[PDB]
RNA sequence: GCUAAACCUAGCCCCAAACCCACUCCACCUUACUACCAGACAACCUUAGCCAAACCAUUUACCCAAAUAAAGUAUAGGCGAUAG
């Protein structure tokens, strides 16, 4: 029980794709590029954590201000509840003071 | 009318039979068979069209298509790749044992260029007068759709009218005369009835 | 007479009963209204001898001899009736312009929603009406909030619907390469 | 060996549930050992010019040849027929092909009985057969 | 508690496929000879004479 | 393979639509 | 007709006419005994029996003195794998009396004599069926299970 | 232990609430003083039946006719085959204005007429 | 060897992008989903509190429209907690 009695389908991995084969290109276009561009303009994804890094609550806060505007009433409340309960659990509570 | 599951898992047997709702019944949910999207339009193979077997118990064989599903990509041969079953099953008799065929992908059937009797491509291309066709690649040659007989099974050409059917004299008279008066007008003038009456103006809202 | 409920007296008990095809939209365009208006018992006298025989089929425990005489007469009768509205329908535009048969207009729910209101037919105008004017076509600013809310769910389920979709065609890519080559 | 994936190719479907389905708990040792007299054509018979859109054609040809048969049951021990002595077979064997169809060939399809037949060699175990069941109300009748 | 078996399957007919169906089903063999053979008696005689 | 073009920083001054309500402010004044 | 709005009627109006009605009716089998001159339909719950009482006398021509109808209520009890009740839909029955003393006895629609067929038929698939099990005999008891296929 | 999720019928509540809700069929009367009913014979829909004797046409169709291809009646067609005839001798003679258009058969209004096109005043 | 045990999809999550839906007929604010009669009834008004201050009583963060930085700075505050 909780242990499958027959193997997995083999796992292929293609190792040489556009994607692996590309990785990591153009990580040097601002030294090699006359500092036009910065390394961190070609990451890609949410506009609250293009180059910029932070814990949870500073992730929830810096989401809140930049797009807090465009989300959905649901999960704007949520937002706002988890910033709550961040709060007091990062200045009220732990091990060290 | 139509009933299927979002799911409906496509057999041999058509939808709505009383083997089909055995088979698949409305509360059972399998994995969805992954089929290959072609459009309608790019489908070459029909019923009634030989074809030859590339892959199978019986390769390089060709036979006429009996019948073909498109939901799973689907072609059956009639004879070839063919299988056995006992037929008519009861308790105290073993059975009749009859060839059941079993269906063919569209890639491992391939169509037959009708003056040389081996496997070919085909292409859709149109004719002078424009009617689409489809057009073997190599030595191309006009590949008709096969006559098949229709799903009714009527066939017009030993059709005997019954009591209750218009005659082709009747159903192509032209009797609509255009004119600017509705139905319920028209009618009222032939049955001769006579209304002096008039409606009275009533508030809609 | 009540014989005509039933089909004829040597076709009951056959297992097939031979009948042509059904009417066509284009076929019934050829006729006036008076035959369309007579066609159209003609159908429906037709029509009442199927239910009958196809409920006494069930009441025997008996398929019916040919059910496909049914489907036959029900789109028959539908296409009869296409062709009696489509003529009304253009004439409508051309003595008046209107695309629909019955007045109506688009007005706000107390949901506040946007919907098709039909009018119906009074003898006293809106005004006096006592039942009329106990409905409310206006929505108070406490349903913008839940205009928001709902908007959001079909947002939801259109992301979700759009999603799936690529991802099956993603995963389709996998098992058939040469649908991208 | 129980080879019946090209036994199809070689009886009928009609002949195949008369060979494989009592034997199919059973192992059976048979050979040929040798043949007496040349089998000859004694009958062909076609079936009528398009019933069902095939045309089928049957040719009877009478074997007369000795065979060795050893029939054993599920648990291996001996059922029918001896391994080492042969008899001699006379039996009238009727195949069939498909015209019609061009990848036909030609198949055995059943086997004539005459009702001059010898009887068969007899089994090796006994066997008792029943007389019907009697309910108390019903009697026997003699 | 309200669990029941999933005994539901039905006896149903295995003559016939469904009807008004384009698809039949196609037989490679017949089912008897088209006229019966019947052997001369006394033809086993025969077979010790071969001439 | 081939790899994608660079990046480049696009050349040439950026007016962005003032009649677009999803433009920044700070990208319709004088100072822009 | 059903599923229409009708004209509003007031005080020296004209006649309300309809050309084209949608009420299908059908003629039943009563479950019980009834008068000779009784007759049993459905009809659509939107039908009255003023309006069947011109159905059939301006259709059928057929003389009705007397209509009684009552609705039939369909049971709701029926649920599916998801128990969900499945709701039969309720139907109108119309009980009509015929006008100049004629008696209606609903007909035999599936004769037996009728239903079987004298001509010869001959399904090719029920053939092969029919004459293999006729051929094929019961193994012989004395045999005792011993294949009767070999002539040995 | 009531039902909310089945249709609420005539056949469910008391006295009152039974006799009050009907099956949809339409009014054809009102109820005057002592609960008597006066049917009004205007307000019963007469069926117009016509006469099928010597009825060319027949419920199905034999199945030896062309494929005719479907046409949808538009209001551009029908006033080509309808009026369009008319206007044109009308324009080579010389006599046509817009105040004769009535002539032709349009109807400038709707009031008066037995059969108004819109609002409908009469039964399918 | 019974009961069982195993499985890979259904679909979903987070982003990006782009501003979304609702008239086929009939019915639906009266007892919703009910063809068909004198109404006059009309909407808008600080959130609070838990919690933190080891009680609590002033007070205690809650996107308001540019990421970063100025800056947790100037200020505010039982000049406490904290806010900014
Ligand atoms: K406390
Ligand atoms: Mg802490
Ligand atoms: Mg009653
Ligand atoms: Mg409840
Ligand atoms: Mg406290
Ligand atoms: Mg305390």
């Amino acid at each position: 029980i909780g242990i499958r009695l027959t193997l997995p389908p083999p796992k292929v991995v293609d190792r040489w794709n556009e994607k692996r084969a590309m990785f990591g290109v153009y990580d040097n276009i601002g030294i090699l590029g006359n500092f036009e561009k910065h390394p961190k303009e070609l990451i890609r994804g949410p506009i609250w954590l293009r180059g910029w890094k932070g814990n949870e609550l500073q992730r929830c806060i810096r989401k809140r201000k930049m797009v807090g505007s465009r989300m959905f009433a649901d999960d704007l409340h949520n937002l706002n509840k988890r910033i709550r309960y961040l709060y007091k659990h990062f200045n009220r509570h732990g091990k060290f003071r | 009318k139509v009933t299927l599951p979002p799911h409906y898992r496509y057999g041999m047997s058509p939808p709505g039979s009383v083997a089909d709702k055995r088979k698949n019944p409305p509360w059972i949910r399998r994995r969805p068979v992954v089929v290959e999207p072609i459009s309608d339009e790019d489908w070459y193979l029909f019923c009634g069209d030989t074809v030859e077997i590339l892959e199978g118990k019986d390769a390089g064989k060709q036979g006429k298509v009996v019948q073909v599903i498109r939901q799973r990509n689907w072609v059956v041969v009639g004879g070839l790749n063919t299988h056995y079953r006992y037929i008519g099953k009861t308790m105290d008799y073993r059975g009749t044992m009859i060839p059941s065929e079993a269906p063919l992908l569209h890639r491992q059937v391939k169509l037959v260029d009708p003056m040389d009797r081996k496997p070919t491509e085909i292409e859709w291309r149109f004719t002078e007068a424009g009617e689409r066709v489809r057009v073997s690649t190599r030595s191309g040659r006009i590949i008709p759709k096969p006559e098949f007989p229709r799903a009714d099974g009527i066939v017009p050409e030993t059709w005997i009218d019954g009591p209750k059917d218009t005659s082709v004299e009747d159903a192509l008279e032209r009797t609509y005369v255009p004119c600017l008066k509705t139905l319920q007008e028209e009618v009222m003038e032939a049955m001769g009835i006579k209304e002096t009456r008039k409606y009275k103006k009533v508030y809609w809202y | 007479g009540l014989e005509e409920f039933f089909d004829d007296p040597k076709n009951w008990g056959q297992e097939k009963v031979k009948s042509g095809a059904a009417w066509t939209c284009q076929q019934l365009r050829n006729k006036s209204n008076e035959d369309l208006h007579k066609l159209w018992y003609v159908l429906l006298k037709e029509r009442n001898m199927l239910l009958t025989l196809e409920q006494e089929a069930k009441r025997q425990r008996l398929p019916m001899p040919s059910p496909e005489r049914l489907d036959k007469v029900v789109d028959s009768m539908d296409a009869l009736d296409k062709v009696v509205q489509e003529r009304e329908d253009a004439l409508r535009l051309l003595q008046t312009g209107q695309e629909r048969a019955r007045p109506g207009a688009w007005r706000r729910d107390i949901f506040g929603r946007i919907i098709w209101h039909k009018f119906k037919q009074w003898v006293i105008p809106w005004h006096l009406n006592k039942r009329y004017n106990r409905k409310r076509f206006f929505a108070l600013p406490y349903v913008d909030h839940f205009l928001r809310l709902e908007r959001e769910k079909r947002a939801r389920i259109k992301a979700r619907k759009e999603n799936l979709e690529r991802k099956k065609a993603k995963i389709l890519l996998k098992k058939f390469p040469h649908l991208a080559e | 060996n129980s080879d019946h994936d090209r036994l199809h190719t070689l009886v009928t479907e009609h002949c195949f549930p008369d060979m494989t389905w009592d034997i199919k708990y059973k192992t059976v040792r048979w050979s040929f050992v040798e043949s007496l007299e040349p089998s000859h054509v004694v009958q062909v018979r076609c079936s009528s010019m398009m019933n069902q859109g095939n045309v089928y054609g049957q040719i009877t040809v009478r074997m007369h040849t000795r065979q060795t048969l050893a029939i054993y049951d599920r648990f291996g021990r001996l059922m029918y027929g001896q391994e080492d002595v042969p008899k001699d077979v006379l039996e009238y064997v009727v195949f069939e092909k498909q015209l019609t169809n061009p990848y036909g060939s030609w198949r055995m399809h059943t086997k004539i009985v005459p009702p001059w037949a010898p009887p068969k060699q007899p089994i090796l175990k006994t066997v008792m057969i029943p007389g019907p069941q009697l309910k108390p109300e019903e009697e026997y009748e003699e | 508690t309200e669990k029941e078996f999933m005994q539901h399957a039905r006896k149903a007919g295995l003559v016939i496929p469904p009807e008004k169906s384009d698809r039949s089903i196609h037989l490679a063999c017949t089912a008897g000879i088209f006229d019966a053979y019947v052997p001369p008696e006394g033809d086993a005689r025969i077979s010790s004479l071969s001439k | 393979y081939r790899a994608r073009p660079p990046p480049r920083r696009r050349p040439g001054p950026r007016w962005p639509d003032p009649e677009d309500l999803l433009t920044p402010r700070w990208q319709l004044g004088p100072r822009y | 007709a059903r599923n229409v709005v009708y004209p509003l009627y007031r005080l020296g109006g004209p006649q309300l006419r309809v050309f084209r009605t949608n009420f299908f009716i059908q003629l039943v089998r009563p479950g019980v005994a009834q008068p000779e001159d009784t007759v049993q339909f459905r009809i659509p719950m939107e039908m009255t029996r003023v309006d069947l009482r011109n159905y059939l006398e301006g259709i059928y021509n057929v003389p009705v003195a007397a209509v009684r109808t009552r609705v039939q209520h369909g049971s709701n009890k029926r649920r599916d794998h998801r128990n969900v009740r499945i709701k039969k839909p309720d139907y109108k029955v119309a009980y009509v009396q015929l006008a100049h003393g004629q008696t209606f006895t609903f007909p035999d629609l599936f004769p037996e004599k009728d239903e079987s067929p004298e001509g010869s038929a001959a399904d090719d698939l029920y053939s092969m069926l029919e004459e293999e099990r006729q051929q094929r005999q019961s193994s012989d008891p004395r045999r005792g299970g011993v294949p009767s296929w070999f002539g040995l | 232990g009531a039902d909310r999720m089945s249709k609420w019928t005539s056949k469910r509540g008391p006295r009152s609430f039974r006799g009050r809700k009907g099956r949809g069929a339409k009014g054809i009367g009102f109820l005057t003083s002592g609960w008597r009913f006066v049917q009004i014979k205007e307000m019963v829909p007469e069926f117009v039946v016509p006469d099928l004797t010597g009825f060319k046409l027949k419920p199905y169709v034999s199945y030896l006719a062309p494929e005719s291809e479907e046409t949808p009646l538009t209001a551009a067609q029908l006033f080509s085959e309808a009026v369009a005839p008319a206007i044109e001798k009308d324009f080579k003679d010389g006599t046509f204005d817009p105040d004769n258009l009535e002539k032709y058969g349009f109807e400038p209004t709707q009031e008066g007429k037995l059969f108004q096109l819109y609002p409908r005043n009469f039964l399918r």
